[PDB]
């Protein structure tokens, strides 16, 4: 983590997580539909367990706190 | 092997240098039929020792000059 720098390894630990949903098409699509038919359930309070599912099948691949773009789909969709 | 980095030392390159000294005034004496030990080889093979040790210590010195460098930086960081 030290030989390349601490921005650099930012940087790399981003990438090397969100790679695994632009290299297949089935992670990517299996994810963006199980969030829009989560935002798409009459009770906006079973949307957040299911969306608490979503950001639990999302540690399982990406297992760094970096603020990777699929992040940014459980936070647009919370 | 100097100017790609294999020596990390001084005296590295002066055992590796010493040693393929003696093994090339073998080697390509037996191969090309005269004798190692023979006054007019050795009149050509150590001509102008003095000068190859000091372009190979220049060249070499440079390689240590810039390690130094490097390992300043990677070392300031730890």
């Amino acid at each position: 983590r030290e030989l390349i720098g601490e921005e650099q390894w930012n940087a790399l630990m981003v990438t090397a997580q969100r790679s695994q949903f632009e290299t297949d098409a089935k992670l990517n699509e299996q994810y963006r539909l199980k969030i829009n038919s989560a935002l798409n359930q009459e009770d906006p309070r079973t949307a957040w367990e299911m969306l608490q599912g979503i950001k639990a099948e999302l540690d399982k691949v990406q297992p760094d706190e970096q603020m990777t773009p699929q992040r940014e789909w459980l936070i647009s969709a919370q | 092997k100097i100017k790609e980095g294999v020596f990390r030392t001084r005296e590295e390159m002066e055992e590796y240098r010493h040693s393929r000294l003696q093994e090339g005034a073998k080697v390509y004496a037996e191969q090309f039929g005269i004798d190692p030990e023979d006054v007019d080889y050795q009149r050509g093979f150590n001509g102008d020792i003095t000068e190859r040790n000091i372009s190979l210590y220049g060249a070499h010195d440079n390689f240590l000059s810039q390690q130094a460098q490097k390992g300043a930086i990677m070392n300031s960081r730890v």
